[PDB]
């Protein structure tokens, strides 16, 4: 490894991230698995598990194992490096923690918030009241209908 | 007056151009909302 | 086979109808915007096709 | 469902900030001798201990 190597027994990368952020303390790292009725399971990677929360961590080419900390450009002018989490009811998708809440990795990373102020978020579970959201898609069609009319 | 009718007609032509530009913007609104 | 061919004919008929409607609502954008373009659909903006 | 599996370290399982490496090499060279500077970087061995 081009960098100096210390085993994950000390967990100094999670220590650095969390303590410098000042949010939580050290927690173990486990492999992630997809428990499902059909039984399919693909291994995203050895990621950290802090209590209930699960933060993505990946192994680099040189064998380096680092937390998937997204370096997203923020409104302060400096690329804020924030550790990421899981998103969706599946939990397969990787999402970025910005402003204290979860967001999808679509837009806001890599450019200042002066361009895009708010980022789209992914619900932590299946989206609320699906029948009413079909009704809401029809309401979107009705808003386009009002504009068209 | 000659200049009065002249500039009234030129302003009418300019208003025709602007109103038709807004009408074409509305037609493009219709097309984009169709999409 | 008969159901498959009927489905093919039905989707072809609907596609032809949609193509006719799209060509009938044809428009051309003009940058000056002085007047409506010559290549305009007669039933453009009408409630009929929509 | 998201399930956790316990597994051993894959390789050395390094970290990001780690222990300071300049002082690491300096301490490694601080044992003594005329010249003890290490070519490359300093790693861990099993036979030595």
């Amino acid at each position: 490894v081009k960098n100096v190597q210390v085993a994950n027994a000390d967990l100094t990368e999670a220590k650095a991230a969390l303590t410098a952020a000042g949010v939580t303390g050290t927690a173990s790292v486990v492999k992630m698995s997809y428990t499902d009725n059909n039984g399919k399971t693909i291994d995203g990677g050895l990621a950290v598990k802090v209590g209930d929360d699960y933060y993505s961590a990946t192994q680099n080419k040189d064998g380096s194992i680092s937390i998937n900390t997204t370096k997203y450009t923020a409104d302060d002018g400096t690329s804020k490096t924030a550790l990421n989490k899981l998103g969706g009811a599946d939990g397969k998708t990787e999402v970025v923690s910005i402003g204290g809440k979860t967001y999808a990795a679509s837009k806001a990373e890599g450019h200042n918030f002066k361009a895009q102020p708010d980022l789209a978020e992914a619900a932590a579970t299946t989206t609320e009241n699906p029948l009413q959201k079909i009704d809401a898609a029809l309401a979107q069609v009705d808003t386009l209908r009002s504009d068209l009319g | 007056a000659g200049q009065a009718i002249a500039n009234r007609f030129t302003a009418n032509i300019k208003g025709l151009t602007q109103a038709s530009r807004n009408a074409n913007d509305g037609i493009s609104i219709a097309q984009t909302t169709e999409g | 086979t008969k159901a498959k061919e009927a489905i093919k004919s039905w989707v072809d008929a609907y596609n032809s109808l949609v193509d006719t409607f799209s060509s009938l609502t044809k428009y051309t954008a003009v940058e000056p915007g002085e007047e409506a373009s010559d290549k305009n659909g007669a039933l453009l903006g009408d409630s009929v096709v929509r | 469902k998201v399930s956790d599996t316990a597994a051993t370290v894959t390789g050395y399982a390094d970290t990001t900030i780690a222990l300071d490496n300049s002082t690491f090499k300096a301490s490694a060279t601080g044992l003594g001798g005329t010249d003890q500077k290490i070519d490359g970087d300093l790693k861990f061995d099993d036979t030595t201990g």
